[PDB]
């Protein structure tokens, strides 16, 4: 009988409430020999910080654009540092600034640091920290 | 908004003419 | 010499010559009635800068040289808490 | 600093003993846990020393 | 109403309804005695509301549920 | 008040907000001001033929004011008018900028306190303005001037209890 | 001489008197102009004077100091500020001059930048003054 | 319910009353003892001075957020000095303001001040002054 | 003396302290003008204070340092700057003196300027007041 | 350290560091007032950072120089020019610190005031931020 | 030019109210 | 007086563009 002025019908102005974001879940993973786990014939599912370092590790081991699947904010560019392209300082500022932005795509994941760089032989160490909501 | 200020300003000094009397 | 007296509906007269801070008198050939506008200084703040208060429809006369010039009701009463 | 007053967040609860219980026993020369201000901690940081000579002062 | 009976408002009610010529503020030897008893009265209170959920056949939970239909 | 997609008819007043204004607390500035521009103290009904009838006078404002400012209105024959609804006294406003919240809007009613006195008075808002920008929210606010607001209870309304409840 | 602030019956003397003083007079001259002869000028009344004052609260007794007695430095920088943000009225005056008026504060600055514990601050007072209120004729 | 008092109160109206704080009374307290004080079979009620030092005194040993029943508002965080938690001027300066922001909640107190202060082996002394309407 | 900015429970205690420091203060006056009197002026509230400190963070254990255990110059660089990126209300506090109050950081400039490695800075603090809205 | 300015695979490294650098960094603080309240203040948000460096480009092999194989000083002006010219997004770093960001060019000024043929400049860059664009919810 | 300039945002205004109905 | 010295710009451009012809 009476008329909706609105775009569209009643059902897509109704709003779901905000929550906080849900736990973290991820099948589990072994990074030594880089397979999923099996627990009783079946899948193993862990929780929270676990997960977030099932994904961090995943992350991190590709390339950036090589991938047709993905988008093209995903994935890093640390390729592009090895065989020595550009000199120690440059190397360095942009590994840092690399695995920074691959890493804050992640809502949960709050903020990163590379703090500790150190140039041994063909070796370039580094520590991270990463925040996250747990 | 100092279109807002001027219209109040316009309509305070037409409400007092029309209050004295306009011939 | 400019004087301004005015009188309130109790019965009372008060001269505020010392307290006004702007005079304004004007006049048109098109309206039968003359406007007189001024100013006084009152702080809210201040006890000390307090006066009275002149309410509504009391007459004000207006005198220049000890000659009368203007004689009227008030008809706009208006404050500012900044000022 | 000095260990008076340290809060340990792991504990969670412990045996009830009054203000004269816990006062008594740090008298004697104990470390214990007490509950106060809103959460469990040491009392006071001392040692087993009770009797005091000319020699060895309160310090 | 229920939700609307609260510490806050409880303890204010009583003290304005006690009449003594003594100070009744924060820190006051009536308010702490006064204060301790209304806390567990808004604590009744919620229960005082659930008891009416418990009791009907359209919400009651397990075995409350069981004894109705029983 | 189009609330959403509902429409609604609704009475001035009847809300009244929880918050206050006070001098000290949340007021930018504000401006007060009386006039007498509008005022009408004479009513004057004239027949459908135009001929006068009858005429009245309202007393409580022709004490305010010495003049006489006349209004005239026409009854038909199937009406019989009220006078006493066309008399008009001294208007007095505020002008008020200020921290709020969204509940301060058209058609309900605020208090806001007086410095020197202490007294608090009840106000109509007719016009309203939130602004959000740069990480501040203001208010604008016109005000209508009521009724001062009675120290403690004006008929000191008492809950009617008995003395025994059973 | 000696520098003095009061307010009421609650007096401060400065306990180092400082290395000059100066009074800032104006008055206020209206412009105008008329055609084919230029610029005129009328009188528009006087301005309120103003005064600055430069030293330091000493923090241990001096051969130079003025008296002994005196409060500590941030005893001394607690009630003028005090006295700065309730916007008392207070009487300033400088003896064997003609400096003696209410003022109003209008800044106060302080600092430290020795050793020695010193507080050094810059004072800006503003003379007041009052208008009489109207009576009722008989 | 009638005039108008914004811009001027009317010559004829007068004011209804000046606003007073009543006299501040409270129940006798003994402090060597911690208890109240019984007069002739019944409570003992002291006014002014007297009840402000009882008052003080009760506020000064509560702690801030221990009890459900008060505020936020009401009680010390000097139970967090003990034990050298902090330097020695961050302690000193620490104890003022907490007094202070404590002691200012009270309508009949006016200025606190917090002028000495001394280290004397595990002992930490100070004097206050308060000022109150009377 | 020691000067300090703590957000809460995180803590900084600045390394090097400055040469001086210096708090300003105001208090605002209007002023009207009555005739054949002349001007007049009242009280009208005051602002809010305002702090800047000079300094630098050093490379390397000084004999003239505060402490012994300061992190790298660009960490606390890191940061004050993240403090200030997200409006943080801090506590500022130089012991001995008065000076214990609310602040906001109002700016923050760094730079290097010799064979040193030390960051040399500048930092300007405002008092922060907040306001109170009254409820019936 | 070294200092380097890169379009895209475009890099371009200064032949000689300069002899001091210094980053500029504000927030936004609102002003109003409250009646007998005095002045109060609110976050409004952070600023874009500025640097502003100055070296000269040389003409001949220095000892002092970062590294051999530079352009001609007019050909590193010509290329900064172009930069500017067309609005370019650029990134800015300094190696063994903590800039490295992607600026934009306000202000460039070069001169020669000796008989060494080096070209003196000033270079003034202004950091630059990217908003997301909203996304249609599924 | 301010006149012009002010009689646009006017005009502008007027003819929102119009659209929106005014009592 | 800024109200005043408005009007009479806007006044004068009302009276010419009345004797211009308005559609």
């Amino acid at each position: 009988s009476t008329i909706f002025p609105f775009i569209g019908v009643p059902e897509d102005y109704i709003l779901p409430k905000t929550e906080e974001l849900p736990i973290f879940r991820e099948v589990a993973w072994d990074f030594e020999k880089d397979e999923p786990i099996l627990e009783k014939g079946d899948f193993k599912i862990i929780e929270k910080k676990e997960a977030l370092k099932v994904w961090i590790y995943k992350c991190i081991k590709t390339n950036r654009y090589e991938h047709e699947i993905y988008s093209l904010e995903y994935g890093t560019e640390l390729s592009e540092l090895i065989g020595q392209k550009y000199t120690k300082g440059l190397t360095e500022s942009e590994a840092s600034r690399f695995i920074k932005e691959a890493l804050l795509i992640n809502p949960y994941i709050l903020e990163v640091n590379v703090k500790s760089a150190n140039f041994n032989r063909d070796i370039l160490s580094a520590n991270v920290k990463v925040s996250t909501i747990y | 908004a100092d279109i807002e200020k001027i219209t109040s300003k316009l309509v305070a000094s037409i409400q007092l003419a029309q209050l004295g009397g306009v011939l | 010499m400019i004087k301004i007296w005015v009188h309130i509906k109790n019965g009372s007269i008060y001269d505020i010559t010392d307290i006004v801070d702007k005079v304004s008198w004007s006049g048109d050939y098109k309206s039968p009635s003359r406007t007189l506008e001024f100013s006084i200084i009152q702080s809210s703040f201040d006890n000390v800068f307090q006066q009275i208060d002149i309410p509504i429809a009391s007459t004000v006369c207006f005198y220049v040289d000890e000659k009368e010039l203007f004689r009227g009701m008030i008809i706009n009463r208006s404050k500012d808490s900044s000022s | 600093q000095s260990v008076t007053y340290t809060k340990l967040s792991d504990v969670v609860d412990i045996p009830k003993m009054t203000k004269v219980d816990a006062e008594s026993r740090v008298n004697k020369g104990e470390l214990i846990l007490i509950k106060e201000a809103g959460a469990i901690r040491i009392a006071r940081g001392v040692n087993s020393l009770t009797e005091l000579t000319a020699e060895k002062g309160e310090m | 109403m229920y939700s609307d009976q609260t510490y806050e408002v409880i303890k204010n009610r009583t003290l304005e309804n006690i009449n003594l010529d003594i100070y009744k503020g924060e820190g006051s030897f009536l308010n702490n005695m006064v204060s301790g008893n209304n806390l567990e009265l808004s604590k009744i209170y919620l229960e005082l509301s659930k008891m009416h959920k418990m009791a009907f056949i359209q919400d009651t939970y397990n075995q409350f549920l069981d004894k109705r239909v029983n | 008040e189009a609330n959403l997609d509902k429409f609604n008819v609704i009475e001035k007043g009847t809300v009244t907000l929880s918050v206050m204004f006070e001098e000290g607390f949340n007021i930018i500035n504000t401006t007060f001001s009386e006039s007498m521009e509008n005022v009408k103290n004479k009513v004057i009904v004239v027949d459908q033929y135009g001929s006068k009838i009858s005429e009245k006078i309202d007393n409580e404002i022709f004490k305010e004011v010495n003049v006489i400012m006349q209004k005239v209105i026409q009854q038909q024959e199937n009406q019989d008018v009220d006078i006493d609804s066309e008399f008009n006294g001294i208007e007095k406003s505020c002008s008020l900028k200020g921290y709020g919240d969204v509940s301060c809007i058209t058609g309900r009613g605020v208090k806001v306190k007086d410095s020197y006195t202490k007294l608090v008075g009840l106000f109509y808002i007719d016009t309203d303005k939130h602004t959000w920008q740069n990480g501040e929210y203001q208010i604008e606010l016109e005000l209508n001037f009521q009724n001062l607001m009675d120290e403690k209870s004006a008929g000191q309304d008492e809950p009617k209890e008995e003395s025994n409840l059973g | 001489m000696e520098m003095w602030l009061r307010q009421a019956e609650d007096r401060f003397r400065f306990p180092v008197f400082p290395s000059s003083f100066s009074i800032n007079g104006k008055a206020a001259v209206n412009s105008s102009s008329i055609l084919k002869i230029g610029e005129i000028a009328t009188f528009g009344g006087v301005a309120l004077k103003s005064i600055s004052i430069s030293s330091f609260f000493p923090n241990k007794d001096y051969t130079f100091c003025d008296y002994t007695g005196f409060p500590s430095p941030y005893d001394c920088v607690n009630k003028i500020e005090k006295w700065m943000k309730e916007g008392f009225i207070l009487r300033f005056t400088i003896t064997e001059t003609n400096i003696n008026m209410e003022v109003i504060i209008e800044g106060f600055s302080y600092e430290e930048r020795d050793g020695t514990r010193d507080v050094y601050f810059t004072l800006d007072l503003k003379e007041y003054k009052r208008i009489k209120i109207p009576k009722v004729t008989p």
